[PDB]
RNA sequence: GAUGGGGAAGCUCCGUUUCAAAGGCCUGAUUUUAUGCAGGCCACCAUCGAAAGGGAAUCCGGUUAAGAUUCCGGAACCUGGAUAUGGAUUCUUCACGGUAACGUAACUGAAUGUGGAGACGUCGGCGCGAGCCCUGGGAGGAGUUAUCUUUUCUUCUUAAC
RNA sequence: GCUUGUGACGGCCCGUGAAAAUCCACAGGAAGGAAUAGUUUUCAUGCCAGGUCGUACUGAUAACCGCAGCAGGUCUCCAAG
RNA sequence: UCUAAGGGUCGGGUACGAUCAACUUAGAACUGGUACGGACAAGGGGAAUCUGACUGUCUAAUUAAAACAUAGCAUUGCGAUGGUCAGAAAGUGAUGUUGACGCAAU
């Protein structure tokens, strides 16, 4: 049965702190507790602890990421704009 | 090519002789009442010859180049087949299925493999089978 | 219904002051202080409780024979035997590919 | 603080240089569900350990008592 | 009158950093022979949380080129680096995320962190979680390299100065509401005794320039000049402007 | 909080590895002989600061007017110093056995290096241990008994190692 | 069942929850080591020694602080039906 | 004073039987001077206005509140040869095991 109409995980704060603050948290909180695909071993066992740090359950790899999500859009494009620049120094 | 045959050198990857180099002498490519798995009878090297230098003299060299061998049944999955290879004729008839079972037969067998190895080290045939793998 | 008392001046519930209750031949209950539990040693490579090795408090490993502190294969009381399997294969393959790396770039120098 | 069953090893302890005193203990117990029997405990006091040999066979006991070295102090009961 | 709060901090009794649990000091390797002629290889043995810090740290161990021993450094984890990665550090070094290269040796547009102000200071600029600097040009004679810092400032430093390719892990941390006092409490608990902040306008005049009055008010302009003296500077120090910044920011 | 130092008229202030020539171990050399020098390391650089943090190692019974994990008795354990007999090992000199995980009464190992243990939040339910609590039969002692109660109460214990 | 201990898990963090002494192991192979007899004290057993200071009792509506044998204050363990 | 439901453990050729141990919940009769959470234990509720969002904090010994705090919002200073701050001075010090997703000041 559907338990709550919109608060979801954020229901623990109840009525406090104002709907909008709770809404913003619920987003990043959902972002940060989730299980992610592992680049190395191809399973979805990456989880967080200590914002920034993302380690894989098995295969024991630990990746430095964004505070509440593995890849951050900034570091994502930086990856590509470094990929682009690197290729300028071989071809 | 079916390569785990009577000449190929391999590295023992599990067990007490882990990391040491061996030679297949007689492969039981598929099964055995005793050992129901792909295994090979191999003679190996347990205590390699210590590196010898010019400063080493009369009886130090003779001591530094002694070799302690071993003989072992070993599952294929615990060997790493090497591209190199080493001749096996001097102890074909010694490293046998009958060789194990009777410690005395293993003890004498190691004697044959030992002298056959120490002669091979002098005039350094294979030169790499006698060089400790470092890990 | 029988109660008990500490046997050492220290009156607080610190981890160095754990207590066990015990029934003695006198037919009465009496505390007996318990040393902190020991933990298992760990593979420096992977980190698992490396098997084969007895588990004592560190000063006690000096009152025990060497067989309790090692296993017969190389890197005995140190690495977890699957890491050894790995640092073997890695070693052997790298030394092999290293030979491949030389004669390839030796022929490069002869034709370029 | 140690138990022993090798009756050969036992006599070897009883003649070990540091061993000067011993003691025999006599207990009445039962046999497996029923009647009683006579258990003897040969206790050899070494310089750091008290070895004790349990001989449940009453016959093995008497023969082993005279077997004791004559120069050994043996507290009875 | 009394000595006001911001004046007491410099003495550093109850205001010194809460330092016990810190992992160490984050620093680039010492700028030795290897790094300024070739490159040196290391393995990030671990990336780990530093107490009181935004960004995770990266423990990266190298060989000692002069003694047979392992020597470990403490880097700030650039996003994407991982346990087991090989980090290269040197003039001649590949332009890959995680490696440390002299600013002169990367093209324009490179995005690096932990960059040195003068070469060798083992890391000055772009260290907080989510920050970086971008190289915006080079002057090969005098070998300067013009960069833009997280503030927007555009400093020009030596081309030998070292930076590490990528951005710093843990970005977005400041997008989540603290949501409640305790979160901020445990925040500053592992930084320093800066929280909570009694307003100078709620104290009596002994305590603060803003103190006193039968209503709660500043009483005079809260813009204090640079030339103001200790015990005067409270409010908006040397403010070149004031009020709600409307209109697009972003330095020209 | 001393120290080479740097301030300060000065009592003294600052700095703690700090712009310092900062110190000591293993054993070889000796057969005038005791410790000079022949190697090689270590550049670690005071010290104070926890009777709740870390930490070598003990228990039960008995005992006093008043002491006890301290006395007595019996049974252990740690550390340091000596050591010798037995076992083990070697003519394949430095143990074998198991495919492997690994096994063991043993089973040489300097410099150096590396790993681990010391060594670590909090809450939740779930699993197990112990001591307690409840309870059956029996073997004893005690209470109640005009009448009822094969009843009520109690003993039936087992330390370190 | 109760108290406590412990295990394998799970929740939480812009909080991710000391240090040093000390002990062991491994990598290494310097060296030293037997046939007419050696190496071995991480196996067993055996020998000697272990100092200095505290150790009583109270810990509270009377042994502490509150001018006091003061209705106040003052850290904690054990805990039956 | 009764009924019903809820378990464990052991053999079955390569449907069930046998036996041991637990207070839970529901339903039904009977019964009393209509009493029964029988002592103990244990929320008064509702409609509004003012005011502070909330949990939290203070005048020990006349003020606990609408006061302080807080999250949130906004402004300001600063790229280290620096901002703010300490000191008689200094080869002095705090922030700083720091670097703008930062530190400092409103
Ligand atoms: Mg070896
Ligand atoms: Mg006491
Ligand atoms: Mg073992
Ligand atoms: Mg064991
Ligand atoms: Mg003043
Ligand atoms: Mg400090
Ligand atoms: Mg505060
Ligand atoms: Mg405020
Ligand atoms: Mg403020
Ligand atoms: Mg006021
Ligand atoms: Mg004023
Ligand atoms: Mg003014
Ligand atoms: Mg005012
Ligand atoms: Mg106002
Ligand atoms: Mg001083
Ligand atoms: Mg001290
Ligand atoms: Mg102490
Ligand atoms: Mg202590
Ligand atoms: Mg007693
Ligand atoms: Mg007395
Ligand atoms: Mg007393
Ligand atoms: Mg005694
Ligand atoms: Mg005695
Ligand atoms: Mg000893
Ligand atoms: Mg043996
Ligand atoms: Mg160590
Ligand atoms: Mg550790
Ligand atoms: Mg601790
Ligand atoms: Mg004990
Ligand atoms: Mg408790
Ligand atoms: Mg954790
Ligand atoms: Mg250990
Ligand atoms: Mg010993
Ligand atoms: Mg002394
Ligand atoms: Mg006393
Ligand atoms: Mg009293
Ligand atoms: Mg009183
Ligand atoms: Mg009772
Ligand atoms: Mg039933
Ligand atoms: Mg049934
Ligand atoms: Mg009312
Ligand atoms: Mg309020
Ligand atoms: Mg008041
Ligand atoms: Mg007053
Ligand atoms: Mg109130
Ligand atoms: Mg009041
Ligand atoms: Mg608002
Ligand atoms: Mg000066
Ligand atoms: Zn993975």
């Amino acid at each position: 049965a559907k338990r709550t109409k919109k608060v979801g995980i954020t229901g623990k704060y109840g009525v406090r702190y104002g709907s909008s603050l709770r809404r913003q948290v619920k987003k990043l909180e959902i972002q940060q507790h989730a299980r992610y695909d592992c680049s190395f071993c191809g399973k979805k066992t990456v989880k967080r602890g200590a914002a920034g740090i993302w380690t894989c359950s098995c295969c024991k790899k630990t990746v430095a990421g964004g505070a509440y999500t593995v890849s951050t859009a900034a570091a994502a494009t930086v990856r590509s704009t470094i990929r682009r620049l690197r290729e300028m120094v071989e071809a | 090519a079916k390569f785990l045959k009577a000449g190929k050198v391999a590295v023992v990857v599990r067990g007490r002789y882990a990391g040491k180099k061996v030679v297949i002498v007689k492969p039981h490519d598929e099964g055995s009442k005793s050992h129901p798995f792909g295994h090979a009878l191999v003679a190996g090297i347990e205590r390699y010859p210590l590196k010898v230098t010019k400063k080493h003299g009369a009886k130090k060299v003779a001591k530094r180049t002694k070799i302690k061998p071993f003989i072992k049944v070993v599952n294929y999955n615990h060997l790493l087949p090497t591209r190199y290879t080493l001749d096996v004729e001097a102890f074909k008839s010694v490293v046998s299925t009958e060789t194990f079972e009777q410690p005395s037969q293993r003890e004498e067998a190691k004697k044959v493999v030992k002298k056959a190895f120490e002669e091979r080290h002098q005039a350094g045939k294979n030169q790499w089978f006698f060089s400790k793998l470092r890990f | 219904a029988q109660r008990v008392t500490f046997r050492r001046r220290n009156p607080y519930n610190t981890r160095s002051n754990k207590i066990k209750v015990v029934k003695t031949p006198g037919g009465i209950l009496r505390a007996q202080h318990v040393k902190k539990l020991a933990t298992r040693p760990k593979c420096g490579d992977c980190g698992s409780a490396l098997q084969g090795i007895s588990t004592l408090r560190p000063r006690q490993y000096a009152t025990v024979s060497k067989t309790h502190k090692t296993v017969s294969r190389a890197y005995g009381g140190s690495r977890c035997a699957n890491c050894v399997k790995e640092r073997i294969i890695r070693a052997f393959l790298i030394e092999e590919q290293k030979i491949v790396k030389k004669v390839v770039k030796e022929q490069t120098e002869a034709a370029k | 603080a140690r138990e022993i069953t090798d009756i050969k090893q036992f006599l070897e302890l009883t003649r070990r240089a540091d061993v000067k005193t011993a003691t025999v203990k006599i207990n009445k117990k039962l046999n497996k569900a029923g009647k009683p029997f006579r258990q003897t405990k040969f206790k050899v006091r070494g310089s750091s350990s008290l070895y004790t040999l349990v001989i449940n066979d009453a016959g093995k006991a008497k023969k082993l008592i005279q077997s004791l070295p004559p120069t050994l102090k043996v507290n009875r009961l | 009158g009394r000595v006001i709060r911001n004046q007491r901090k410099g003495a550093g009794s109850i205001f010194t950093s809460h330092t016990r649990l810190r992992q160490g000091a984050a620093k680039l390797r010492t700028l030795d022979y290897a790094e300024r002629h070739g490159y040196i290889r290391g393995i990030v043995k671990q990336i780990v949380h530093d107490s009181g810090r935004g960004a995770p740290l990266a423990k990266v161990v190298f060989r000692d080129p002069y003694k047979y021993r392992l020597r470990e450094e403490i880097f700030i984890a650039n996003e994407g680096v991982h346990t087991g990665q090989f980090i290269y550090a040197g003039k001649k070094a590949s332009l890959n995320v995680g490696n440390v290269l002299p600013l002169g040796s990367v093209p324009e547009g490179t995005i690096v962190s932990n960059v040195e102000e003068k070469p060798g200071d083992r890391g000055a600029l772009a260290r907080a979680s989510g920050n970086y600097v971008i190289i915006i040009g080079h002057n090969p004679d005098e070998n300067k390299t013009r960069v833009r810092l997280p503030s927007g400032a555009k400093k020009v430093i030596s081309s030998d100065a070292r930076g590490v390719i990528g951005v710093i892990a843990g970005g977005g941390r400041v997008d989540k509401p603290l949501l409640k006092a305790g979160r901020a409490f445990h925040k500053y608990r592992l930084k320093r005794n800066s929280w909570p902040k009694t307003r100078g306008v709620a104290m009596n005049p002994v305590d603060h320039p803003h103190g006193g009055g039968n209503h709660q008010h500043i009483g005079k302009a809260s813009t204090i000049s640079r030339g103001a003296v200790s015990g005067q500077k409270a409010g908006l120090i040397a403010a070149r402007r004031t009020g709600l910044l409307r209109g697009s920011q972003k330095t020209q």
